[PDB]
RNA sequence: GGGUCUACUGAGAUCCUCUGGUAGGGGGGCGCUGUGAUGGGGUAGAAGGUGGGUCGUGAGAUCCACUGGACCCGUCACA
RNA sequence: CGCCGAAGAAGGGGGGAGUGGGUCACUCGGCGUAAGGUUGGGUGGCAAAAGGGGAACAACCCAGACCUGGGUUAAGGCCCCA
RNA sequence: AGCAAACUAAGUACCGUGAGGGAAAGCUGAAAAGAACCCCGGAAGGGGGAGUGCAAAGAGCCUGAAACCGGGUGGUUAUACAGGGUGUGGCUCGAAAGAAGUGAACCCUUCCGAAGGAAAGGGGCGCAAGCCCUUAGUACGAGGAAGGGCGAUCGGGGUCACG
């Protein structure tokens, strides 16, 4: 089960992920950097910048620690912080994977979109995900 | 209570089930049937201070009423 | 002894039990009247043991005639409790039939023939 | 006298009474050699007698710290030398084979199948702290039983 | 008869142990029930999910109230004489031979029942 | 709770209805130990303990295996 | 008018009590600017009132728990947590 | 507990310069028959083995609970909670004492049916979101009845997973 988030609203796209999570089926996301958040540049950064403690970064993505700044970090906290707090909530969180671009071995499989998350549903003044890490600290 | 040896347990196949009756130290014989009154109490485990008897030890006359329960 | 038709001596009825004991180990035996009766209708039975102490009796009383009409041997046995334990059961069993003696070939047969003379003089 | 599984005529039982050995430290002893053969066990203790290697603790670890003499028994890193304790254990197992020799067995092929650790008997004395007070200075005894067999 | 089990199995009874039996052993071995007469106490306030305070409403049906689990009526015996006063007959009651009667008295005592067709549990 | 039947004094049938809970009042029930009795009974196979079935809303009752090794309950009334 | 009443009864007598530090919400006062302050009138809980919502909650709203089960509903809510 | 006092001495040991205050502590079985004798240690009524005796829980001696600790049985742990009841399970114990072969557990099939309560289709209306009559109090249904087929475990105890 694979979903594309290109030109999708992260908060909106987040939702139907969760029901698929609560379903009990393993999922994936590709090209996640291609989602967007409504809002002008100042706020959307400011509405995220407030959480900073320190700056640096010294591993491959795999940690999942108290402050996200990689492109596929931000998706996780937005999908994690929207999951049951009971024990299965942790366990269901184990079945999710994040990606930038397209993993090679998943190209030849179907993908689906969430129409409710289409950019067209929004007036405008949005920013792509990948743009964030440029300001958020992601060298990528 | 078994230490009085006023009871005797029966060994059948030495498996995980045991049978018990009341023995009579009187009657002075090995072939005496009346010194043995058959009951119906199969027991899971052999009791600690129990006194054990082998099925073949019984007088042949009394094997009849017993082997059926085996 | 309502459904009972002819008397069998103890020295004979008891001799069935060890065969029944020799039946359960390496043969097929049905326990349960609704099962054992079906053996007659399925004609899968060969030997039948009946306890002459049930209460009430009509649950077993109809077997002797229905088994007879298919010409299958059967016998009366003293105690269901004795039979029930002979079925490896902690509780008595009323009706039990023989599906196959297995290793009990040589002793089931003479029991069948040596009970007929009692029934032969019993009409 | 707990396990009665293997036929008795192949078992050796010997017990000891009210001996000064802090059961707090004895706990290692029963888990030390449980199931190991006597031979290597005897010198294993001797090895610890002259500190070739220490002996593991498992939880009563306060006071005793890491050596660099411990990896046989895996996760253990707490080593202390219980000579006053272990001396009895050697002394105890000595009384064992006498029984084994009594009944015609094979000394080398024997098995430590049960070793018993138990509270001993209590002796009552009173210490004397300051300020005209009194406290508790009981001397803790011990009982250790062992079961040997082939 | 078929309406015997159809309330006990669904109406699963509750052990009804003392309030706060779990925490302190000084209650568990007591293994009984008491009415908490407190103020800050919980079950007296009926807070959810706390093995709710006993009340009269959890009775068993009067048609079987206190029936023997086999459906008959449980009445005990202590000696030979009590047997003759068996009520009505063997059809509605079961007997518990004394927990303390001696065997040298039991052997004759037990025989008195089945000859009268009674039902005996502690055989 | 209130409106029909049997019983040397509690037991049944039917109808209506009422249903949170401290201070407090009232109704009824089990247990402990002794006394009188008591169709009565129970005991070298009791008591008790351990664990576990079954009854009872519960209060508790009651039972099975073992351990024990010499005395112990049911009913009524009474203290 | 309406309701309770001889199934379950206006008045009279009698046995036994605890209760005399309340608080808060709303509403109309006084004192004081004020106060989860104090001090009054009326109502309501709570005290001694579980159950659902308000995030958790004595008092805010819904609503008075003989028990089990089924169903429909209230105050509230209906993207996910749920 | 019974007066403090049932015991090898009780107003005794003892605390106090003093008038004074003031303890604790029963049970070997009937008969010591107190384990002769053989091995370890030096010894220990200590070990082991044998023996007495109904029984040795045989000197620390009737019976022998918990708090405790140790060995084992059964589950079970290093991504993670206090606990309990609760649903689903997994694995385990199940001799009797509970059901049960005179039928448990499990499948079907037929029937009755509380309140309550549908949908597709049809037609109409409303921008829409839907409603209106019909399909229909029908299918459905909490509960209860019959039959069949299957054939022996269930109920129950312990732990753990997650809700």
């Amino acid at each position: 089960v694979i979903v594309d988030a290109t030109n999708q609203i992260l908060g909106r796209m987040s939702t139907h992920i969760a029901k698929l999570l609560k379903s009990g089926k393993k999922v994936y996301v590709v090209n996640a950097e291609k989602a967007i958040i409504s809002g002008p540049r100042s706020r959307v950064l400011e509405g995220y910048s407030l959480l900073f403690t320190v700056k640096t970064m010294q591993n491959p993505y795999r940690q999942g620690i108290r402050r996200p700044r990689n492109p596929i970090n931000i998706v996780k906290r937005t999908v994690r912080g929207m999951l049951p707090k009971n024990k299965l909530g942790k366990q269901i969180y184990r079945n999710l994977k994040a990606y930038i671009g397209i993993p090679k071995e998943l190209e030849g499989k179907s993908m689906i979109r969430f129409d409710d998350a289409d950019v067209s549903r929004l007036k405008g003044k949005y920013i792509t995900v990948a743009e964030l890490s440029r300001l958020l600290g992601g060298l990528k | 209570m078994l230490k009085h040896q006023k009871y005797v347990y029966v060994d059948i196949g030495d498996q995980k089930k045991f049978l018990k009756v009341r023995f009579l130290k009187s009657r002075s014989e090995n072939n005496n049937p009346e010194a043995y009154v058959i009951l119906d109490k199969i027991s899971i485990k052999l009791p600690r201070n129990a006194k054990v008897i082998k099925y073949e030890d019984l007088p042949a006359e009394v094997k009849d009423k017993l082997k059926l329960k085996l | 002894p309502s459904y009972v038709k002819f008397e069998v001596p103890q020295e004979l009825a008891d001799k069935v039990l060890e065969a029944v004991k020799k039946a359960k180990d390496s043969g097929k035996i049905k326990k349960g009247t609704n099962e054992t009766t079906k053996a007659v209708e399925r004609s899968q039975a060969k030997l039948v043991v009946i306890a002459e102490d049930v209460q009430p009796e009509e649950i077993v009383a109809h077997l002797p005639l229905l088994c007879e009409e298919k010409k299958i041997p059967y016998v009366y046995v003293p105690s269901k409790k004795s039979l029930g334990e002979a079925c490896g059961l902690q509780v008595a069993a009323a009706s039990v039939a023989l599906m196959d003696p297995g290793e009990a070939k040589d002793l089931v047969d003479e029991i069948v023939k040596r009970v007929n003379e009692i029934k032969g003089k019993s009409s | 006298y707990p396990i009665l599984s293997i036929p008795e005529d192949k078992l050796a039982k010997a017990v000891i009474k009210n001996i000064d050995a802090s059961v707090r430290d004895l706990y290692n002893v029963c888990k030390a050699i449980r199931g190991m053969n006597l031979k290597e066990a005897r010198e294993f203790l001797n090895n610890v007698l002259e500190e070739k290697e220490a002996l593991p603790f498992w939880r009563y670890s306060h006071g005793t710290s890491h050596r660099s003499n411990i990896s046989r028994k895996w996760k253990v890193k707490s080593g202390r030398y219980p000579k006053k304790a272990i001396k009895y254990v050697l002394k105890l197992l000595d009384n064992a084979e006498n029984n084994a020799n009594s009944k015609g067995l094979d000394i080398d092929n024997l098995k430590i199948v049960h070793i018993a650790a138990h509270k001993g008997l209590v002796l009552k004395r009173y210490m004397t702290r300051a300020f005209g007070r009194s406290t508790r200075k009981y001397k803790y005894l011990s009982h250790i039983e062992v079961i040997l067999g082939e | 008869k078929p309406a015997k089990k159809n309330m006990k199995s669904p109406g699963k009874a509750i052990k009804f142990l003392r309030f706060d039996w779990d925490k302190y052993y000084r209650i568990g071995r007591q293994e009984r029930w008491r009415k908490p007469r407190g103020i800050d106490n919980a079950i007296r306030l009926e807070l959810k999910g706390y093995q709710p305070k006993v009340k009269i409403g959890y009775r068993t049906d009067k048609q079987i109230r206190g029936l023997h689990p086999s459906g008959l009526r449980p009445i005990l015996v202590k000696s030979v004489k009590d047997l003759e006063a068996f009520a009505k007959g063997k059809q509605d009651v079961i007997i518990i031979i004394s927990s303390t009667i001696g065997l040298r008295k039991r052997i004759e005592l037990i025989k008195k029942a089945e000859e009268l067709g009674l039902k005996i549990a502690n055989r």
